[PDB]
C-alpha cells in the first residue's frame, strides 16, 4: 500500500509543475496583455508535456570540458530532494512522520544548493562558474534569516514537528502573531528558489543561463521541474506555518482542499511578483538580509523567547 | 497492428512534440530583430504557440538570423550553430540573411546565410512584417509535420 | 458637383487637449494607520 | 524503512530519466559542438583559474552565525525547564553578543565587498 | 526652456508624520504594491493579441509587399524595357534584356528580380511610367529554398495575373496621392 501512496504523492506533483510552468506562462501573459499558449492543446494543457517530450527526445551534450560525473549527479540530486521535501507535509497526514521534520527541510534545502555548485564547476565555463558563486553568495545571504524565523515561530508551536503546527492554528493562524516573520520568510523562500527578483542564479542578462548554461534538454528538464516544484513545496511549508487550513479529525479533505486553494494563492503570487519586478544585483541581496532581515530577526527572537513567558504560554512537549 | 502504422503514428508524436514547443535563440544583429520583438508581442503572442526565446544555444532548437551577416560574425553564429544540439533548424529572416540585400555587393557582408549556415525556409522582407515570420514560423511547424524519420529506419 | 482641395487637415477649432504630465495619483492610509493595526493584530494574536 | 524507500524511488526515478534521456535520442558529436560556451568566441583561458571572492569575510561571519543559529536552535526544549530565569538571560545574552559582533562588522565594514 | 527631474528636492523639513510615512513606506512596501496592482489590472484587461492566422493584421493601400508585373485590360503588358526600375533599385536587384517583339512593339526577355537583394523600398512602382512593376499587398511568400525567392519574367507575371483585383483597387485608391 506504501508504494501506491508513494505514487499518489509523487505523480500529481510532477503534474502540479508542468501545470504550474502553465499556470505561470498564462498569467504572465495576461499580465503582459497577451495570450499565452492556447494551440497546442484546449487553452494550452499539452504545451508542458509537448516541452518535457521534445528535451528527453533531443541530443543532449558530453562536452570535453566538463567534469562528467557531477555534471550528471547534480540534476539527479535536484530532482531527488525536489520530491522528497514533499514526504513529510501533513495534508493533513504526512507519509513520513518526522519529529524534525523541520530540521530535514532545511538541510534537505541546503543540500539542493550542491546540485547548482557542482554543475557550475563541472560544466567548465565561466558564465557557470558565476551561476555558482552567485548561488554560493545567495545562500549564505538568506540561510542565517530563515532558520531564526524559524525558530522563533516555533517557539510558540512548541517543537520542530510540522503536524504540532495544525494544534496551534487550531483556532487561529500564526500570521496574526508572526507578520513580520511571515514577511520575511516569503522574501526567503522566494530567494531559496533563485526566484525572481531573486533570479541572479541563471540571470540572462548577465549570464545567458548561469549552471545551465552548458546543460541541455534532459538535465536541464530536470533542473527546472525541480525549481518549480521547490516553489509549490515553499508555498506549502508557508500556507501549514502561518496559515492555518481548517483540522476537523473527521474532515481532513477540507483541509486539503484549503491547503490546496492557499498554496495555489502564494504560488499564483510568486509569478506576480516574477511579472512585476526588475532584478536585484547579488550584492544588494546579502545587504538586504544583513541589513534589514538579521536585525529585526534576533529582536523578534528575543520577543518571541520573552513572550510565552510574561504571557504564561510556553507551549506543551507533545 | 502493422509497425509500419505504429511508426507513422510515433513520428507523429515526435514531430508534434518539436513542431509545439521551437524554443528560439536570442540572436539578433540588425533591424530584423525588431520585427522578432513586435512578434513576441502581444498582437502576435509568439508563447500562445509554444515559441519561447532560451539565450543559451545549448537549450535553442532553431536560430533565427534576424539581419545583417558580417565576415567578423560569421564564424560566432557558426559556431553557435554548432553548439546548437540536433535536431536544430534554421531561419533567414531577411534580405540580409538570405543574400547579402542591401548589402550584397559590400567587402564585409557574407552574400547569404547560407554559405555558413544550412537553411530551412527563408523569409523575404527588409523588414519582413512579423506576421510574415510568423508565417514563417508556421511553414517550419509544418516542414517538422513532414519529417517522417522512424518511417525511414524501418524501411532501412 | 465640383471638387475643392481635399487633405488631411486638422478639424475647425482644432482637437481636442491632450494630457501629457504625470499623474501618479496619491492613495493608501496614514502610516499610525497601518502600524495601529499591525500591533493590534500582534497583540489580539499573542492573547 | 519507509524514508528509505521513498528516498530510494526518488534516485530510480531520477537515474530513469537520465539514462533514456542519454540512450533514446539521436546524437551527432564534434569538437565544435562539445566544446565551451563563452557567447560565439573561443575561451581565452580556462574556467579553473582563481575567481576572486569579494565577500570571504561576510562567508567566514556566516560560519560562526550558523553556530550561533546551531545553539539557539534548542530553546523549543530549553523553554520546558523549571530555570526559566537562566534560561531567558542565557538566550538574551546570546542574541545580544551575536548583535553586538554584527554591528561591530558593520561599522568595521566587513559587510561591504572588496572591489 | 528646461525642467529639473530630480532636483525638485528642497531644504529638509521633517515631522513626526512625515517620518512615520516614510517608515511605512519602507517597512510595509508600499510603492512595490502598486506595481503589482497595476500588474493585477494588466490581468483583467482584454488582451490585444489576435487570432492569426484566422484574423489578421491590419494594413494600408500603399503596403509594398510582393512585386507584380500588370497588363493593360487588353492583356498587353504594360512594360515598355525603359530601364528606370533597374536603374534606380538602390540594391541593384533587378536586371532586364529588351528585343523588339515579333509585333515590333518595345518588350522584355528578361526581367528579373532577386528578392534576396530588394530592400522594397517602392522606387520601381513610382518610376514605372506605366504603373506595370508594382509591389503587391503580399507579404506570405516564404520559401524553403533560395532558389525560389530569383522571380523571373513569368512569376512577376503570374502574380499579376493573380492579385490584379487586389492590386488595381489599391492604385485607384493611393493613385490621386501622387
Ligand atoms: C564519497 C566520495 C568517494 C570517496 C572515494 C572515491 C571513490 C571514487 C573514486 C573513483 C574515481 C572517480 C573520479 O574521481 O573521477 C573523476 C570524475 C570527474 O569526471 P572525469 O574526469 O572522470 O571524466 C571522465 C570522462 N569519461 C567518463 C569519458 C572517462 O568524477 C567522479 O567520477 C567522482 C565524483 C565523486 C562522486 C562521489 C559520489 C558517488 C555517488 C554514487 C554514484
Ligand atoms: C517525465 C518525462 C516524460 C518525457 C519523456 C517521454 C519520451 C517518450 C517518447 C516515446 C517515443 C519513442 C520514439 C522516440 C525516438 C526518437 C529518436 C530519434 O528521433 O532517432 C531517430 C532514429 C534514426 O534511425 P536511423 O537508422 O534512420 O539513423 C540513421 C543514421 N542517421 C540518423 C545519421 C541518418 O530512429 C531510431 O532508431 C529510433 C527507433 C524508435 C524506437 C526507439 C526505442
Ligand atoms: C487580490 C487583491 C489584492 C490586491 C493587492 C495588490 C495591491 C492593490 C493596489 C494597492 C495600491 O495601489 O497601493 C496601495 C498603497 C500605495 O500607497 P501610496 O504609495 O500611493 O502612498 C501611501 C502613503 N503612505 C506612505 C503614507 C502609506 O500601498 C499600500 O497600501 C500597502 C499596504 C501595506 C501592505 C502590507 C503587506 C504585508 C501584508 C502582511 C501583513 C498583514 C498585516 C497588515 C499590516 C498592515
Ligand atoms: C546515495 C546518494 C544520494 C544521497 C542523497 C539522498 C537524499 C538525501 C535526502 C536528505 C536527507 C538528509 C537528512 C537525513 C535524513 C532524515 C533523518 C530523519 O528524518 O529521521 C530518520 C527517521 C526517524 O526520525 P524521527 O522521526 O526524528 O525519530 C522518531 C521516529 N519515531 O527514520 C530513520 O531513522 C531513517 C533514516 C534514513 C534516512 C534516509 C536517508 C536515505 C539515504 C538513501 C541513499
Ligand atoms: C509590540 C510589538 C512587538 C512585536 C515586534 C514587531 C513590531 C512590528 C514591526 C513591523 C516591522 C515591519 C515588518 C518587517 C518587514 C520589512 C523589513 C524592511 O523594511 O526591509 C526594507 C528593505 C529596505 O528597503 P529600502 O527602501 O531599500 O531602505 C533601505 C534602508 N535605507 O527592503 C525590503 O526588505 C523589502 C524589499 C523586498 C523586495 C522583494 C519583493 C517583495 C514582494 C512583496 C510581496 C508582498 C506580499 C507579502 C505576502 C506575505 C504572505 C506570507
Ligand atoms: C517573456 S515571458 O515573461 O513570457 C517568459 C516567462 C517564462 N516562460 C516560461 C515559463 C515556464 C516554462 C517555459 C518553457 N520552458 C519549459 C522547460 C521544461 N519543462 C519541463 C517539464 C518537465 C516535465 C513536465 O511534466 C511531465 F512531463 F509530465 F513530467 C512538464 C514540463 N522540462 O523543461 C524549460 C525551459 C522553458 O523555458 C517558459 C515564458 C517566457
Ligand atoms: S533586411 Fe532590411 S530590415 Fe532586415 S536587417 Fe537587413 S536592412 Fe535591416
Ligand atoms: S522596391 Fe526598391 S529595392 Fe525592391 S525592386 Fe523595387 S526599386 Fe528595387
Ligand atoms: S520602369 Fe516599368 S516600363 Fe520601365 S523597364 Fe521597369 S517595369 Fe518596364
Amino acid at each position: 500500500m506504501f508504494f501506491i501512496n508513494i505514487l499518489t504523492l509523487l505523480v500529481p506533483i510532477l503534474i502540479a509543475m508542468a501545470f504550474l510552468t502553465l499556470v505561470e506562462r498564462k498569467i504572465l501573459g495576461y499580465m503582459q496583455l497577451r495570450k499565452g499558449p492556447n494551440i497546442v492543446g484546449p487553452y494550452g494543457i499539452l504545451q508542458p508535456f509537448a516541452d518535457a517530450m521534445k528535451l528527453f527526445m533531443k541530443e543532449p551534450m558530453r562536452p570535453l570540458t566538463t567534469s562528467m560525473s557531477l555534471f550528471i549527479i547534480a540534476p539527479t540530486l535536484s530532482l531527488t530532494l525536489a520530491l522528497s521535501l514533499w514526504v513529510p507535509l501533513p495534508m493533513p497526514h504526512p507519509l513520513i512522520n518526522l519529529n524534525l521534520g523541520i530540521l530535514f527541510i532545511l538541510a534537505t534545502s541546503s543540500l539542493s544548493v550542491y546540485s547548482i555548485l557542482w554543475s557550475g564547476w563541472a560544466s567548465n565555463s565561466k558564465y557557470s562558474l558565476f551561476g555558482a558563486l552567485r548561488a554560493v553568495a545567495q545562500t549564505i545571504s538568506y540561510e542565517v534569516t530563515m532558520a531564526i524565523i524559524l525558530l522563533s515561530v516555533l517557539l510558540m508551536n512548541g517543537s520542530y514537528s510540522l503536524q504540532t503546527l495544525i494544534t496551534t492554528q487550531e483556532h487561529m493562524w500564526l500570521l496574526l502573531p508572526a507578520w513580520p516573520m511571515a514577511m520575511m520568510w516569503f522574501i526567503s523562500t522566494l530567494a531559496e528558489t533563485n526566484r525572481a527578483p531573486f533570479d541572479l542564479t541563471e540571470g540572462e542578462s548577465e549570464l545567458v543561463s548561469g549552471f545551465n548554461v552548458e546543460y541541455a534538454a534532459g538535465p536541464f528538464a530536470l533542473f527546472f521541474m525541480a525549481e518549480y516544484t521547490n516553489i509549490i513545496l515553499m508555498n506549502a511549508l508557508t500556507t501549514i506555518i502561518f496559515l492555518g487550513p481548517l483540522y476537523y479529525i473527521n474532515l481532513p479533505e477540507l483541509y486539503s482542499t484549503n491547503f490546496m486553494m492557499e498554496a495555489l494563492l502564494l504560488s499564483s503570487t510568486f509569478l506576480w511578483i516574477r511579472a512585476s519586478y526588475p532584478r536585484f544585483r547579488y550584492d544588494q541581496l546579502m545587504h538586504l538580509l544583513w541589513k534589514n532581515f538579521l536585525p529585526l530577526t534576533l529582536a523578534l527572537c528575543m520577543w518571541h523567547i520573552s513572550l510565552p513567558i510574561f504571557t504564561a504560554g510556553v507551549p506543551p512537549y507533545m | 497492428s502493422r509497425a509500419e502504422y505504429v511508426v507513422t503514428k510515433l513520428d507523429d508524436l515526435i514531430n508534434w512534440a518539436r513542431r509545439s514547443s521551437l524554443w528560439p535563440m536570442t540572436f539578433g544583429l540588425a533591424c530584423c530583430a525588431v520585427e522578432m520583438m513586435h512578434m513576441a508581442a502581444p498582437r502576435y503572442d509568439m508563447d500562445r504557440f509554444g515559441v519561447v526565446f532560451r539565450a543559451s544555444p545549448r537549450q535553442a532548437d532553431v536560430m533565427i538570423v534576424a539581419g545583417t551577416l558580417t565576415n567578423k560574425m560569421a564564424p560566432a553564429l557558426r559556431k553557435v550553430y554548432d553548439q546548437m544540439p540536433e535536431p536544430r533548424y534554421v531561419v533567414s529572416m531577411g534580405s540580409c540573411a538570405n543574400g547579402g540585400g542591401y548589402y550584397h555587393y559590400s567587402y564585409s557582408v557574407v552574400r547569404g546565410c547560407d554559405r555558413i549556415v544550412p537553411v530551412d525556409i527563408y523569409v523575404p522582407g527588409c523588414p519582413p512584417t512579423a506576421e510574415a515570420l510568423l508565417y514563417g514560423i508556421l511553414q517550419l511547424q509544418r516542414k517538422i509535420k513532414r519529417e517522417q524519420k522512424l518511417k525511414i529506419w524501418y524501411r532501412r | 458637383a465640383a471638387s475643392k482641395v481635399k487633405q488631411d487637415m486638422p478639424p475647425p477649432g482644432g482637437y481636442g487637449p491632450i494630457d501629457y504630465k504625470r499623474n501618479l495619483p496619491r492613495r493608501g492610509l496614514s502610516g499610525y494607520s497601518m502600524f495601529a493595526v499591525g500591533i493590534g493584530a500582534l497583540i489580539f494574536g499573542y492573547w | 524503512m519507509n524514508l528509505y524507500t521513498v528516498i530510494f524511488i526518488n534516485i530510480l526515478l531520477s537515474l530513469t530519466l537520465i539514462l533514456v534521456a542519454f540512450w533514446l535520442p539521436q546524437m551527432n558529436l564534434y569538437s565544435e559542438k562539445a566544446n565551451p560556451y563563452e557567447c560565439g568566441f573561443d575561451p581565452t583561458s580556462s574556467a579553473r583559474l582563481p575567481f576572486s571572492m569579494k565577500f570571504f569575510l561576510v562567508a567566514i561571519t556566516f560560519l560562526l552565525f550558523d553556530l550561533e543559529i546551531a545553539l539557539l536552535l534548542p530553546l523549543p526544549w530549553a523553554i520546558q525547564t523549571i530555570k526559566t530565569s537562566t534560561m531567558m538571560i542565557m538566550a538574551f545574552i546570546l542574541v545580544t553578543i551575536l548583535s553586538l559582533g554584527l554591528a561591530y562588522e558593520w561599522t568595521q565594514k566587513g559587510l561591504e565587498w572588496t572591489e | 526652456t528646461y525642467k529639473y527631474v530630480n532636483k525638485k528636492e528642497q531644504e529638509s523639513e521633517v515631522d513626526m508624520k512625515s517620518a512615520t510615512d516614510n517608515a511605512a513606506r519602507i517597512l510595509m512596501w508600499t510603492e512595490l504594491i502598486r506595481g503589482l496592482g497595476m500588474t493585477l489590472s494588466y490581468l483583467f484587461r482584454e488582451p490585444a493579441t489576435i487570432n492569426y492566422p484566422f484574423e489578421k493584421g491590419p494594413l494600408s493601400p500603399r503596403f509594398r509587399g510582393e512585386h507584380a508585373l500588370r497588363r493593360y485590360p487588353s492583356g498587353e503588358e504594360r512594360c515598355i524595357a525603359c530601364k528606370l526600375c533597374e536603374a534606380i533599385c538602390p540594391a541593384q536587384a533587378i536586371t532586364i534584356e529588351a528585343e523588339p517583339r515579333a509585333d515590333g512593339s518595345r518588350r522584355t526577355t528578361r526581367y528579373d528580380i532577386d528578392m534576396t537583394k530588394c530592400i522594397y523600398c517602392g522606387f520601381c512602382q513610382e518610376a514605372c511610367p506605366v504603373d506595370a512593376i508594382v509591389e503587391g499587398p503580399n507579404f506570405e511568400f516564404s520559401t524553403e529554398t533560395h532558389e525560389e525567392l530569383l522571380y523571373n519574367k513569368e512569376k512577376l507575371l503570374n502574380n499579376g495575373d493573380k492579385w490584379e483585383a487586389e492590386i488595381a483597387a489599391n492604385i485607384q485608391a493611393d493613385y490621386l496621392y501622387r
